[PDB]
């Protein structure tokens, strides 16, 4: 059979680990009565995670989908012809396929062509899809925000800071190193030939 | 034989979080007060007493 | 977290590209049955047969996705509209309801989405006088607002006395 | 207030039988004064005199009943519509210590009924473009949406440039 | 928001006296940015420069005030309308937290005002059939309700078969 | 925890109802990772994504719960089995130290559960001769109990001398 | 200080290289006599003569070493299995036993090794149904579980009624 992971698999286990890091006992089944620490951890969890996955290309958080031309909307500048809808779960636009002219403008993607375009983007994914290094990084980062919001302790913030930054680099390395680095899409001194 | 009434009695919802105190209705004689119980599926009756009881 | 409502109309229309199957639902919805899809003015059915569509994203705060079984042709018009019943069938009990933040969020989210669907119809699909026009401020004065039923070959025309709109036969 | 609100239009119309006096109200209403009754286009008054009506069933989830004092003639048109005001005059204290099921259900239910009355008007009594038509998805584009006031003997007509609807005089 | 919402239309219009600067807002509003002001059909901007206006009274039950920087000329038309985006104005924690009646009042009052703004446009600025008319009570019958898009020089005309409204070109 | 270990098989199987998500774990377990779940012969994974499950009740005498993210179809087979690795769960100092009954209870309870998992496989999932059969009581006599490896198309067949089980090719 | 048990089976098998004499015992054991060694299916005897072996590492937390007197040939198969007796002959006295951490560690270690030896046989050497198969959950139903003794030239075959497994003669 397959071995079950002992790393966190739910957002409640991430939150309860962050609460234990700043010193409080916490079980998953009594999270609703967790007091001020549970109030802030729940409030700040969604904002922190979405901002983290929305600010960097994490491989495990990548996705793709076809984008759609919106009717009756016509850009009138720089030769753009169409405004396209960004997918609902998109949290950070990364690039388009094929390699054609486009820009992100407002909350749309402007194009000069009506062919099929696929967007590569980041999205929120559940904890069970997270790499374990990323989970520990989120625990440290969330605990850091709990230090500011609840404990009001400068000493606690100093102690958490070292681990938070160490595990950010380690999580980034673990995510990145599994695949080859892709080449540049634009190489003008070669493309001109 | 039966003599005493329950010290505590509550009605509760399926999540077992609601608390509707019905101790007086259970303690009173049938003609003084009564209460409807187990209105919906998965509802509860919570009863407590200072001493153990078997009936 | 709250759902995406502000300045998000509950209707979207697309011009498909050749071979496209995935069309974003850019507004939140609670149930697959409460989303209406048209293609070139013909309402589609949810299913797996050709000419039908699949749908995902119910209960998502941001929206979902429509996947056509048959790839679309160039410049096919895809219309997606939210249409939820305006009712309330899950209510609090008088005795054993434990009020929860999830309960309040669910009820307010339901009514805000209903209100957005009504306003989407009003803003995009209905006619109105410009807000600054000097219409009668008394709703009982129906000169400019009440319409009569149109018989065959008839148009709406304000009568010669300027007292009401009446049906008016015009031959072809 | 501990009632469900079903998905029922807030307007019903009947063609009376010979001598019929009782007409069913299929939609919920909270107060007798918030129901309008018409007979052949003439609004009736609630009372006991001939030519009036009595009403019962306020607060019931399944609606109520309209009883005409004078029996209706054959094929008389009876129209019943809910017309509750849109306001909120009963509010909570700043630091309420007791929040009852009726008060919380009442606030949610009354707003659902208000929205249903708005939606009933726009679904049964108002004009709209078909939902799949290519109307401008930017509400600031009022070409197809904004109407001018009509003078005597005038109709709405898209101007020659196709940039807006204007009033056009017809004397045929 | 521990105020009561009265049943007042969310739109008011005035014909200005000679040199008038102050105009009353009879309906409640919560933010200055959500009150639109027109003068002779041109929208104004808040500020202290000539041609602009100041506003006060947000959060009050009624009695707000618009003060024009430049005094109005005689018979200038001033239009004041509430326009608040539909959105959630609160957020409730899933874990055990605090609740106040001010929170509930703020939510319900905002939603009542939003509904009133929709109903004000419906009642004062839109067209509808008279409630007593014999329209089809099944919304799927769109003969009297669905409109086509108008081309240049076209009006809405019921076709000769009496099956739907079509765009009709009008000549001399 | 100081719980009692009841005599319950460490395996349970269900046939799901339509849309069922919750399944009870009647046997005790101490860690979530040591409970295996299959659905129609495919092992599931803990998590919140569709096709996964959540688990609660670790350390409890009984009454744990498995909650499927995706509701099961009618007659889906759900299998829940305990699988805890055999290991020491304690360490005691050689020098004079402290002891509690909680330490002893944890060691003996976990070893009892480990033994029950072995005996659950033996009783429910393995073959054996009936206890009353006249098998040889000396284990060194392997005639009835030692099996050979099977090649392609071969079965286990006692040889004609009645001295041992050998692999036999079936001519088919 | 604890011994290596977790995920360490009490059996190992090797393919010898030409001239090899040293073979690791990768699992803990308490006494030399409780280790069984086979070479090409023939059980060896501990000793110093050719064809015998030496053994070391009893009481080690991690294992020991088997040293053959005669160097092995290429692709000789060496099998090592732990076969401790399942008993308990050293017990605590009712009056004058001083409980020590070494006593508790010794007793738990012996039972964990016994249990691991039983599970090693179950996992690597015995047959079983897959854990998800729909076998009867009542052990009293022996249809799929109980086996009959095989006579000469007989195989195990489920009978034509599907009620039990019975010996079935097949001619060679």
């Amino acid at each position: 059979m397959i071995e079950l992971t002992s790393a966190p698999t739910t957002k409640i286990e991430i939150i309860s680990a962050a609460i234990s890091m700043v010193g409080k006992q916490q079980t998953v089944n009594t999270i609703d009565g967790g007091g001020a620490l549970a109030i802030d951890a729940e409030k700040l969890y969604d904002t922190l995670v979405s901002a983290e996955l929305g600010s960097n290309r994490w491989r495990f958080a990548q996705a793709f989908q076809q984008i759609s031309i919106i009717t009756t909307l016509n850009p009138t500048f720089d030769g753009w012809l169409y405004e396209c809808q960004i997918p609902a779960d998109c949290i950070m636009v990364q690039y388009l396929y094929p390699n054609i002219q486009y820009i992100v403008f407002g909350d749309k993607i402007l194009t000069k062509s009506n062919q099929t375009f696929t967007l590569i983007y980041s999205r929120n994914v559940p904890v069970s899809k997270w790499p374990p290094p990323f989970s520990l990084y989120i625990v440290y980062h969330l605990a850091s925000m709990l230090g500011i919001s609840v404990t009001n302790s400068d000493r606690m913030l100093a102690r958490i800071s070292q681990g938070m930054e160490m595990w950010e680099s380690r999580a980034l390395f673990a995510d990145a190193q599994s695949s080859v680095t892709l080449p540049f899409r634009h190489n003008p001194y070669v493309d001109v030939r | 034989s039966f003599e005493q009434t329950l010290d505590y009695a509550y009605l509760s919802d399926p999540t077992f979080k609601a608390r509707y105190d019905v101790t007086e209705f259970f303690a009173s004689s049938p003609m003084t007060s009564a209460i409807g119980v187990l209105e919906n599926q998965n509802d509860y009756i919570l009863i407590g007493n200072q001493a153990p009881f078997t009936a | 977290s709250n759902i995406k409502i502000n300045d998000v109309f509950q209707r979207i229309q697309y011009a498909a590209s050749a071979g496209q199957t995935q069309f974003t639902i850019p507004f939140p919805f609670f149930d697959n049955e409460y989303v209406l899809v048209w293609q070139n003015g013909v309402q589609l059915v949810m299913g797996g047969a050709p000419g039908q569509y699949g749908i995902s994203g119910a209960g998502s705060p941001s929206g979902g996705l429509i996947t056509l079984v048959t790839p679309a042709a160039l410049n096919d018009i895809i219309t997606i509209q939210g249409d939820m019943p305006i009712d309330r069938t899950s209510i609090y009990s008088a005795t054993i309801s434990n009020l929860t933040g999830s309960d309040l969020n669910g009820d307010f989210n339901r009514e805000v989405v209903m209100m957005k669907q009504i306003q989407t119809t009003q803003a995009l699909l209905q006619l109105q006088y410009a807000p600054w026009l000097e219409v009668s401020q008394d709703p009982d004065v129906t000169k400019d607002r009440y319409l009569p039923l149109l018989g065959s070959g008839q148009v709406w025309r304000m009568n010669d006395s300027g007292t009401g709109i009446e049906a008016y036969t015009i031959d072809e």
